[PDB]
């Protein structure tokens, strides 16, 4: 009583609504640290004038 | 220190001829190495 | 998948104590919690006890609790009863059961369906 674990399993079947269905999340976090930027674009180098 | 988890280390040697204290006068720290270590840290140790 | 095994039921005298065991086998690394439950015969199958894998906590139905403790052994993989003042009412088939559904509220492992049960073992409780 007043004591639970603080976890719960979700109830995912195929025949679940889609509010109710599985979905896979990731989240991209973009930084800019004290060091040179590491992580470009495809964006192709072009000679310096 | 270390901010957002990520430690950043700064460091300058200077040539001193004393014996007794830190010497009083002005020098800055150059940035060495920022480590994204993700290590919350509240204790420290020295080893010689 | 998984398979269970009951052992330890049989005759006592009322007032007496029975410890039955259940072995797990199989997807082990899968129980959530596992549970007692008995059926005397002609009337329905009931929630006796449940215990969670993970902490060891136990949550037992009004008719049995402080007579009947259910506990774990995580290494050898095995749900105990330990039945003492053995009654009337006890006298019943037992079946262990596991679930892999983690539920916050202890309590509702006595009204959740499990997903695997045993064969079941028989108590019978003597007349004075």
């Amino acid at each position: 009583f007043n004591c639970y674990f603080p976890l719960q399993s979700y109830g995912f079947q195929p025949t679940n609504g889609v509010g109710y269905q599985p979905y896979r999340v990731v989240v991209l976090s973009f930084e800019l640290l004290h060091a040179p930027a590491t992580v470009c674009g495809p964006k192709k180098s072009t000679n310096l004038v | 220190k270390n901010i957002d988890g990520y430690f950043k280390i700064y460091s300058k040697h200077t040539p001193i001829n004393l014996v007794r204290d830190l010497p009083q006068g002005f020098s800055a720290l150059e940035p060495l190495v920022d480590l994204p270590i993700g290590i919350n840290i509240t204790r420290f140790q020295t080893l010689l | 998948q998984v398979q269970l095994v009951e052992s330890g039921g049989g005759l006592m005298q009322a007032g007496g104590s029975l410890r039955l065991s259940c072995a797990v086998s199989g997807r082990t690394f899968s129980t959530a919690a596992m549970g007692w439950f008995r059926q005397a015969p002609g009337k329905e199958r009931e929630f006796v006890a449940a215990i969670r894998w993970s902490g060891g906590s136990a949550y037992y139905a009004d008719s049995v609790k402080g007579r009947f403790t259910i506990s774990r052994d995580k290494a050898k993989n095995t749900v105990y009863l330990q039945m003492n003042s053995l009654k009337y009412e006890d006298t019943a088939v037992y079946y262990c059961a596991q679930t892999r559904v983690t539920r916050s509220l202890l309590s509702d492992y006595a009204t959740w369906p499990y997903d695997y049960w045993g064969q079941g073992t028989q108590v019978t409780v003597s007349s004075k």
